[PDB]
DNA sequence: TCACCAA
């Protein structure tokens, strides 16, 4: 099945910023703040004492080398005599996954349409709309900011919904795994509105996120930090009191909901979603165009899995996993054209 | 290879008789030894492109349109305004096909063009037929304006780009990262040679700096607030939009009350404009006849919120309203409901213009300084930042006549741009107000004042 | 009937752009704004993996495709204690379809008019303003900002009016179909004002349309944006006040109130009015001109909806179709030539 | 109908 020169999706779930504010004992709020200063570090990078063929460069001396080197980087911290910190934004779940936003073949738009079809009347939604919704209901969002902290609380408000707002009271101690989350007094309700966003061609499903962090005392906070082409760390800011701010980029917080990815060949950790799926901390894709497991090899045999999704016979392991990570793809968005 | 290949071509300035015209056979490759190789198809072929040589291009928006323009422009015209006569006429280029773009490197490179040899040559001069103009008006693609000439009857305009105009302003601005706004152009070898050399990327001539406005029987329209106009004012400069655009505005407001009251008849009108906003938007050209959108233009764009002040030859609030025209340079214009308060009639220009509010605009007078080129308007672009050249009128190439296709059945004459330089008053009554003036050549919007 | 080589109508709906506000819980009113923000993605094109013969290609490895892709885009975003959205634009109804903007043949312009006076009397203005309305009272021409929203208003200012803004509270829960427009407390008084325009010699009809859009919190707005020839979002915008602002384009909204087009043969969906009635979802011409229901194979059977409207009976849906979608392009207006 | 063409 080739692939046209127009096609493209949008997204399926929908982020936004994360504000940061300072809770003061008197239950009061203000924003956070950062500031730039200037430090004095040592000269070691190894460029400054080796050649690139290896022998050491002689303009530099013992004396040389310990000279002090200055430089300058953005610095945010917790006040003194502050208590807490809250984090919030707001998610969507909204079936964009249905049809092609674009699509200039006739063939290929009904048949990623019966792939969709048939994947919730044989697989079902429930297996990609817990692996979602675990991102948002412990801190995956606030990324380096849980590590080395007290303790983290999580509170949602659902759109949707009648009443009783949904807690999530102390993770690092009690939501560890699924069953943790599972036995949550309304947890299968709040899945039940994501399968019902997938399930409908108008299913909308807003969340409204907060969370409070107690860090140790004067402790610091890691927002997000921006591309730049003299300041070496520059955050990522708004405007809320008039005040600039850090915040956790929109992007980056839908890149902590979907890492989901862990279908792949020998598949120990959850990756990002994406085509022939990547990996940031050793820079290497898995799910490489030779692994015969990227997303264009899974789309080329898209007819195969609709006489395998038709069947009664129940699929195996290794042709659910394949679909799986073909509507996680589709979820994501992104433009599948080719020539 | 490529400084011989630019040297030569319209877009860049000009320039030892064997090195050259060796070269100039060596051009229509896509050396002295194919220098030699003489195809009788290849000669009877190279006539065709002095043939459709051209001096004002028509395809230059639109690359369906089609005709074929060897003219001069016509007249003469007086030192503050500025036409592709008082630049030196020797840019011209090929308007036709992409085929024969390299085979008309051979006789129109051209200080002078190069428009058995002697049979050639006797083919050739007495077709060589300067000073043509070939346009059919039916099925094709051109501008079209009805203009008023003396008391009654209009006349139909087609404007048309000049190439001396164009490589003229392309030389000049490429030092100016401030008074230069690029348009880029696709499918740039059907348009012609003289798009070729500059990539489709134009080079035209922005109002300086941003627009800033300080505090500053007559008729008063306040708030006349149009989203989406064009910049395009001129083929040349972009900016605030044609003050032929905010005459046909009021004489379409006029010639709307002349259906009840037929001796309305306004005689000039003043302009105070607030906040222009110029910007490149988009435009979403339809879908035309193998079903698919047209060629893939660039077009800026601007946001004007200005307000008019008439000069009445002499009516109730809801005959205003219905009768307001509604597009000023293909924009919405639009008063608001809570505005229509201030439509009222006054006696005193001192009472009038303290009667509209939202007061921080800049009146428009026209900059009678002489001038005869581009640094002529750079020169006072300077001293005033605020300063903003468009275009002001219509210099014409021939004399109306009667065609078999003409808009609204009138007479059809083709014209070109004239761009002057617009000043900006704080509040001389007579220099504000403009007004419509036909000179046998040409047709500008001019104060009173001059 | 044959085609002149100058046919042309002037548009009878002339709408404008559409400014966005914040609305400050002390009720205070500021513009919109937005900034550019670089990203950095990952190296998915399906080109960057594959060469055109479709096989892998060698020079992207591993490592390779897996390095990062900085671009930028421009991000408008609702500020964060805020309220709500006010989105304002104005529409007009001046009946522009009476006669043409330019025709050569006098002959073919008597039966273009006698259309028109043939149609407003036996079929009238009902069914067509009808259509218009119910694309300026809900939400299309706030285009993708009604979705992922909680609720949203209209408000409706008509000009030739005296009292009772007209108002439509809780979209999405109460509008939903035809009917409930018309259950409203003056909907009749507003269809008689199209009514009104499109059958009077100078017949006007301004509009002074405001929304209300209640966002979840920090959330994301899509204004209209460029086609140029970096940044690969550029957003429309407009100078309101000092401020910058994202808007939503003059011919953006105009599409969105003329979204009519269900009377072609296999119709699921409605289009926007136009010649071989395109859609842009799938890149398809509903009513090709091989099928033989595109514009031009109307306007030479023109003669035959003379003779059809003056007969006694009431003509079928196949043949008052054709009637209607007449109608909704020559109010659309632009050039005819063949 | 298709072979023509650039920065």
């Amino acid at each position: 099945m080739k692939l046209p020169t127009n096609l493209a999706y949008e997204r399926s779930i929908d982020p936004s910023d994360v504000c940061f504010f300072v809770v003061w004992p008197d239950d009061r709020k203000t924003p956070l703040t950062y500031n730039s200063r200037t430090l004095l570090g040592q000269m070691e990078a190894a460029s400054l004492a080796y050649d690139v063929s290896g022998q050491p460069i002689k303009s530099a001396t013992a004396e040389a080398l310990a000279q002090g080197n200055p430089h300058q980087v953005d610095f945010c911290h917790v006040p003194y005599g502050a208590s807490h910190i809250e984090c919030s934004f707001s998610v969507s779940f909204s079936s964009e996954l249905r049809q092609p936003y674009k699509c200039n073949s006739s063939k290929v738009k009904q048949t990623l349409v019966q792939l969709v079809e048939l994947y919730e009347t044989k697989i079902g939604w429930t297996e990609l709309a817990t692996r979602y919704l675990m991102n948002i209901c412990n801190g995956k969002w606030l990324w380096k900011n849980t590590r080395k902290a007290y303790c983290w609380n999580i509170v949602l408000t659902p759109w949707p919904w009648n009443g009783e707002k949904v807690g999530f009271e102390d993770i690092r101690t009690n939501y560890t795994s699924r069953q943790d989350f599972k036995n949550n007094k309304n947890w299968s309700a709040i899945v039940e509105m994501i399968k019902t966003a997938f399930s409908s061609t108008d299913g909308l499903a807003i969340f409204e996120v907060r969370a409070t962090l107690h860090l140790p005392t004067n402790a610091m906070v890691r927002p997000s930090q921006v591309f730049t082409e003299q300041n070496s760390r520059v955050f990522q800011s708004t405007t809320i009191d008039g005040e600039r701010s850090p915040i956790l980029g929109a992007f980056k917080t839908g890149a902590a909901i979907a890492t989901i990815d862990d279908w792949y060949p020998e598949a120990t950790e959850p990756l990002r979603v994406g085509r022939f799926g990547v990996h940031r901390e050793d820079v290497t894709c898995y799910r490489h165009p030779s692994t015969g497991k990227d997303f264009f090899s899974i789309l080329q045999q898209a007819e195969h899995y609709i006489e395998v999704l038709s069947a009664n016979k129940t699929p195996a392991q290794e042709t659910i996993n394949d679909m799986h990570f073909l509507m996680a793809n589709l979820i994501k968005g992104g433009m599948f054209q080719h020539k | 290879t490529t400084e011989l290949k630019r040297a030569f071509r319209p877009l860049t300035p000009h320039i030892n008789e064997l090195d050259a015209l060796t070269i100039l056979v060596n051009l229509t490759d896509k050396a002295k030894c194919k220098q030699k190789l003489r195809d009788e198809k290849w000669w009877a072929s190279c006539i065709n492109c002095v043939n459709y040589r051209q001096s004002h291009n028509p395809k230059f928006p639109d690359i369906r349109s089609e005709g074929v323009i060897r003219t001069q422009a016509l007249g003469e015209l007086p030192s503050f305004l500025l036409s592709s006569s008082k630049i030196p006429p020797y840019h011209w280029s090929y308007s036709h096909d992409s085929k024969y773009v390299n085979k008309s490197a051979f006789l129109t490179n051209e200080i002078s063009c190069l428009g058995k040899t002697c049979k050639a040559m006797a083919k050739q001069l007495a077709d060589i037929t300067l000073t043509t103009i070939n346009v059919t008006l039916a099925p094709n693609y051109l501008t079209q304006i009805s203009l008023p000439d003396s008391d009654t009857s209009y006349i139909s305009l087609s404007p048309v780009a000049s190439l001396s105009m164009q490589s003229h302003f392309h030389q000049r601005l490429q030092d100016e990262n401030r008074h230069s706004a690029i348009t880029r152009f696709s499918r740039t070898t059907n348009m012609g040679v003289t798009a070729m050399t500059c990539g489709g990327a134009f080079r035209m001539l922005k109002s300086g700096a941003k627009f800033s406005s300080p505090p500053h029987s007559f008729l008063v329209l306040p708030n006349i607030r149009v989203c989406g106009a064009t910049a395009l004012s001129s083929p040349v400069t972009v900016g605030i939009p044609s003050l032929t655009a905010f005459f046909g505005f009021v004489h379409a407001f006029e010639r709307n009350i002349n259906r009840t009251t037929s001796s309305f008849r306004v005689e000039s009108f003043a302009i105070c404009v607030h906040q222009l906003h110029v910007e490149k938007r988009g435009l979403t050209a339809e879908f035309v006849e193998t079903i698919s959108a047209p060629a893939t233009r660039d077009d800026w764009q601007c946001d004007v919120v200005f307000s008019l002040i008439l000069n009445t030859n002499f009516i109730d609030q809801d005959t205003l309203v219905t009768s307001l025209p509604k597009r000023l340079a293909r924009g919405s214009a639009k008063i608001a409901i809570d505005d229509f308060k201030h439509i009222n009639s006054f006696s005193t220009l001192e009472t009038a213009i303290e009667s509209l509010p939202i007061e921080a605009g800049r009146w428009l007078s026209l900059y009678a300084q002489s001038n005869n080129n581009l640094s002529d308007l750079l020169a006072a672009m300077t001293e005033d930042h605020q300063l903003m050249a468009s275009c002001v009128g219509y210099h014409l190439l021939e004399e109306p006549k009667d065609k078999p296709n003409s808009l609204r059945g009138y007479k059809h004459a083709i014209a070109e741009c004239i761009i002057g330089l617009i000043n900006s008053i704080t509040f001389d009554p007579n220099t504000i107000f403009w007004s419509l003036k036909n000179y046998q050549n040409y047709l500008v919007v001019q104060p009173r004042s001059i």
